[PDB]
């Protein structure tokens, strides 16, 4: 397909496009300053931390590198519940991230508590 | 036996510059559209005050080595700078000046003070000039020896309109850190100015500031929370100055009561300056008042802090300051607009052994902020009356046997942001640590 | 407790804490450039490679991702030893850190030279 | 040797000097805005990107962290295919590189599909 | 006696006597992590989900 071809897709269906979402990330050396020299050094800027924030997340959330992988908390069935053998490959990724929405902020704490606080001591703990 | 393990994100911190920026609590001002500190163009402040305590640790400060107060010392005088910068150059004001007296009839303090005067203005054409009538101060113009008058500016500097549509209020200012950064906090009651706080705490983004200018005292500024507080650096030497805290304050009032007109005159092709046209009424001395039973109690209390550790057996003589520039000698302050300088020779007359009060106030117009000669801001004046009140935070003092004469100094602005930042310093986190452990 | 509030404790108290320590590093678009715009395009800046310098490391050093991982040089016990069982979990990081201080630069690159160079060949060499 | 030191060397030989190689990337706070800080500006952000570009390709290749690692992809013999057990220890890096450089474009694109598509699904495939 | 517009407000400036003012088409690249959408819709109202996009 494409940089976002499968963006209206099925999830499994867009799960194998991971690469071409990522290769097309992040010019013109010894710049001046006057105004478009402005706005070039300010695109070489939000490149950077936009690509390294969640670069740092995966980091934090223990999932180094480009893996798909899973955690080992479980799946609250409070954020709503509705057919996750179905529906994880029947409407789109877009549709339903915003039902995602709005517990997002509780899951990522949690992320970097499960296995990274956890998990991440116990090999030290058999490091004897 | 033991291998080398490494540890990342270890709470351990060094000292350090680093750069720091600032952090505005967002209102809805849209009124003079940007005033002269840029509260525009900053980042909101979090409402969040993050205050996280550090238990059983100490550390020696050092208010006299903040790299914090020659950042912002730049950048005081730098915000200045570049406000005044787009506004209207007074070049062809620097004539010839034919002047006399205002009121020639008058017998108060104000007696050959304000002084009417004429002009011959270029205007915004070229080959077109113009007589006009204006009124001055004492301390704006000299002699040349209706005698010849001259501004005090072109002996030395150049004049800049001060952009009528800014404001001068001092915006409460909070300097967050950068990431990988942290700032301490001292918060431990009586500080010395150097020694380890034990009860440290640490904060991304510190309280609010707020950049006044004063001379002599600290208007407007932050409480103690004790009692008397005293700091300097050497309290032996004669060349450090003294700083002086206070647990309560003291409500000045000031006004400027006249009733005045501002005309307007184009002389160039846009420019058009604001001089001080006319008063309605009559001339009316401006002047600062302080319950004065409530300063004796004040200053009671601050001759208790100094025979703690100076002068026990010893009197305690205030005299007034010495002399110098007005700004090293009386007590100034901008109070939005107007630049006051109020005689504070009723407030150094006493002694000490084992029914209010009035300071008469001059003002000009012609201004040399931080002793920067090259430059001098010409502020425009001011229509209706002027009605300041402000509390009082500090004291500024110098040392000049079992005798002592306190006189009142000052001049440095940056002794006046040591009084809010003893409170902090900055360090650059390390995350990193290798210790020997239990495996290989 | 919080962002550094294991400060002043045990280091193995302290060893339960890394993840607030990492999450409270790393806005506004459309920048200006007149005074407070520079400052912010300076802390736009200093964040990345004081994130990043010793991200660097870490790849030097082998211990990619966050990891309290452990090498194979041994602990040269001319650098203090004192009571290495005990003294571990006994001051703080903080005052045992700058005893450590005279000797770290001979550490680090021993460590790029221990396990990064030679065990970083070896896989290499049974690759076959 | 020293950074760049085994540069007109064997490839075997300057296998075994890559750490000097990375150690030798990436200064002075407050800066001011005149000429020469323009230039230290611009000199703190080419080091970002140039170092970071390539960066992301290991993550892309999946060669994550600093690793001397094979692909799964096989060699096509018709990329110069001149004794290549001989010639790896041979000539240089230098001169074999630009021989490569004809159809390096087409190696990379087929490193990011090899394993990095295909052996990236399949984990997941075998999670249950 | 005539006198010229701008002494009532502005200053004058020269315009330079060897730039033009042809103007260029522009185009406006986004930077990196982000895009620019497009209608491409026909008869589009001015706000309305846009089908081809
Ligand atoms: C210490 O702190 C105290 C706070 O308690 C400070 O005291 C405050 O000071 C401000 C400004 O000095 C004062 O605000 C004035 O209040 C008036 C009554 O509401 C307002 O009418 C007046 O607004 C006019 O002036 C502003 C500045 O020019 C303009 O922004 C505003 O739009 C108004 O301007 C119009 O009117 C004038 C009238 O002449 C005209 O010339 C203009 O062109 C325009 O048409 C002020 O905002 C507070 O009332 C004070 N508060 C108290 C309790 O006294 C004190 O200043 C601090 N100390 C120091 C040294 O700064
Ligand atoms: C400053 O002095 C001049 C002296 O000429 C005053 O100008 C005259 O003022 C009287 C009454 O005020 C008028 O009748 C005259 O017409 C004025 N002369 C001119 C040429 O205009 C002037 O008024 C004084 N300034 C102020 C503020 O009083
Ligand atoms: C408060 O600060 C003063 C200095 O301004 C300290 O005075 C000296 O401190 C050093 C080191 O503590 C001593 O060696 C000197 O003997 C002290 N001199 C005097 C005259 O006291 C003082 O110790 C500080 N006090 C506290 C409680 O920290
Ligand atoms: C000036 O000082 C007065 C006290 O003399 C301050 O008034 C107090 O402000 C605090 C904080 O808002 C309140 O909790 C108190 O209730 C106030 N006391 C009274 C009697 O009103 C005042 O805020 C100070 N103003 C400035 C600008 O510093
Ligand atoms: C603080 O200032 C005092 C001066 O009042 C210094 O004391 C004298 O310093 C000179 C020069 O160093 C010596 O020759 C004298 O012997 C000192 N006198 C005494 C009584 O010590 C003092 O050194 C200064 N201290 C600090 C820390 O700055
Ligand atoms: C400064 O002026 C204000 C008002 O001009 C004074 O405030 C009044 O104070 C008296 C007694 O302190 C009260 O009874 C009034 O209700 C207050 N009026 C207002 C409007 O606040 C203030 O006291 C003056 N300060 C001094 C030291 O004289
Ligand atoms: C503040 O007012 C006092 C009022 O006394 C001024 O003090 C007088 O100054 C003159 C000039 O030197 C002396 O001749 C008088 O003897 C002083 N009076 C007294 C009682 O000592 C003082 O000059 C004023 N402040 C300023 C900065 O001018
Ligand atoms: C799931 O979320 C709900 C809130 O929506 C909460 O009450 C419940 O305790 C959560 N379940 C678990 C197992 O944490
Ligand atoms: C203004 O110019 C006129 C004629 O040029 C002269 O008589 C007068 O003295 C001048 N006044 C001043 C204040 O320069
Ligand atoms: C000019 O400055 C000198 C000192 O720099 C001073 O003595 C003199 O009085 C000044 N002249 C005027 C007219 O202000
Ligand atoms: C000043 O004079 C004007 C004249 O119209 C009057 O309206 C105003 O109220 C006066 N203000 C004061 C403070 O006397
Ligand atoms: C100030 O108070 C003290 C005692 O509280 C007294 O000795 C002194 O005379 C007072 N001074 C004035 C000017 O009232
Ligand atoms: C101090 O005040 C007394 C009266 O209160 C007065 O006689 C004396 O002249 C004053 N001295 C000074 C230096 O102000
Ligand atoms: C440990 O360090 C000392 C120097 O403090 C050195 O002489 C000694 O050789 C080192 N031991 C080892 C095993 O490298
Ligand atoms: C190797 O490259 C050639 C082009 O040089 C191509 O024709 C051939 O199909 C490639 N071999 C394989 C196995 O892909
Ligand atoms: C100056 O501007 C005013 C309005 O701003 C206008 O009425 C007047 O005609 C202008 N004068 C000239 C000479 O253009």
């Amino acid at each position: 397909l494409g940089f976002l071809g499968a963006a209206g897709s099925t999830m499994g269906a867009a799960s194998m496009t991971l690469t071409v979402q990522a290769r097309n990330l992040l010019q013109q050396h010894l710049l001046k300053l006057t105004v478009w020299g402005i706005k070039q050094l300010q695109a070489r800027v939000l490149a950077v931390e936009h690509y390294l924030r969640d670069q740092q997340l995966l980091g934090i959330w223990g999932c180094s590198g480009k893996l798909i992988c899973c955690t080992n908390v479980p799946w609250n069935s409070s954020w709503s519940n509705r057919n996750l053998s179905e529906i994880w490959d029947n409407m789109t990724w877009l549709q339903w991230d915003k039902e995602i929405s709005n517990y997002t902020q509780i899951i990522y704490g949690l992320l970097e508590e499960s296995q990274n606080q956890q998990e991440k001591n116990e090999q030290d703990l058999l490091a004897l | 036996n033991l291998w080398v393990t490494v540890y990342y994100g270890v709470p351990v911190w060094k000292d350090a510059e680093t750069t720091l920026f600032c952090a505005s609590d967002a209102k809805a001002y849209e009124t003079e559209k940007h005033n002269v500190w840029a509260t525009h163009e900053c980042v909101p402040t979090d409402p969040n005050p993050q205050e996280i305590h550090l238990e059983n640790v100490t550390e020696e400060f050092n208010m006299w080595k903040n790299n914090m107060v020659e950042q912002m010392h730049t950048d005081i005088i730098e915000l200045w700078d570049q406000s005044l910068k787009p506004c209207v150059k007074l070049t062809p004001l620097c004539v010839t000046l034919q002047c006399t007296n205002y009121a020639p009839k008058l017998r108060s303090m104000m007696r050959g003070e304000i002084k009417n005067c004429s002009f011959n203005m270029t205007t915004e054409l070229r080959d077109k000039k113009q007589k006009v009538y204006s009124l001055f101060y004492r301390l704006d113009v000299v002699q040349i020896n209706n005698k010849e008058y001259r501004l005090i500016n072109c002996n030395t500097s150049a004049i800049t309109q001060a952009c009528p549509k800014v404001s001068f209020e001092p915006i409460p200012i909070h300097y967050c850190a950068p990431a990988g950064f942290a700032i301490l906090k001292c918060k431990d009651k009586k500080f010395n100015g150097t020694g380890p706080c034990p009860s440290v705490s640490t904060v991304q983004c510190t309280h609010g500031i707020k950049p006044v200018v004063s001379t002599q005292l600290l208007l407007n500024g932050s409480l103690a929370e004790e009692e008397v507080i005293i700091r300097s650096e050497n309290i032996t030497n004669n060349a450090k100055n003294i700083l002086v805290q206070l647990n309560t304050p003291v409500q000045i009032n000031c006004t400027r009561p006249n009733n005045n007109t501002v005309k307007s005159i184009r002389i160039g092709p846009g420019q058009a300056f604001y001089y001080f046209g006319d008063v309605l009424g009559d001339v009316r001395m401006a002047h600062c008042n302080i319950s004065k039973a409530t300063w004796n109690e004040t200053l009671g209390k601050v001759v208790k802090q100094l025979r703690k550790h100076f002068g026990n057996n010893t009197i305690i003589r205030f005299a007034q300051s010495s002399g110098g520039d007005l700004e090293v000698t009386t007590h100034s302050f901008n109070c939005g607009g107007e630049f006051f300088y109020c005689n504070t020779s009723g407030l150094f007359n006493s002694t000490w052994i084992s029914d209010s009060l009035i300071l008469p106030c001059r003002i000009k117009q012609i201004i040399n902020m931080w002793q920067r000669i090259g430059q001098a801001m010409y502020a425009p004046p001011i229509q209706g009356v002027i009605r300041c009140v402000s509390n009082i935070t500090g004291l500024i003092l110098t040392r000049d046997s079992t005798t002592e004469t306190f006189r009142p100094g000052g001049g440095d602005m940056r002794d006046n942001w040591r009084s809010e930042l003893y409170k902090y310093k900055v360090v650059k986190i390390e995350p990193l640590g290798v210790a020997p452990t239990r495996c290989k």
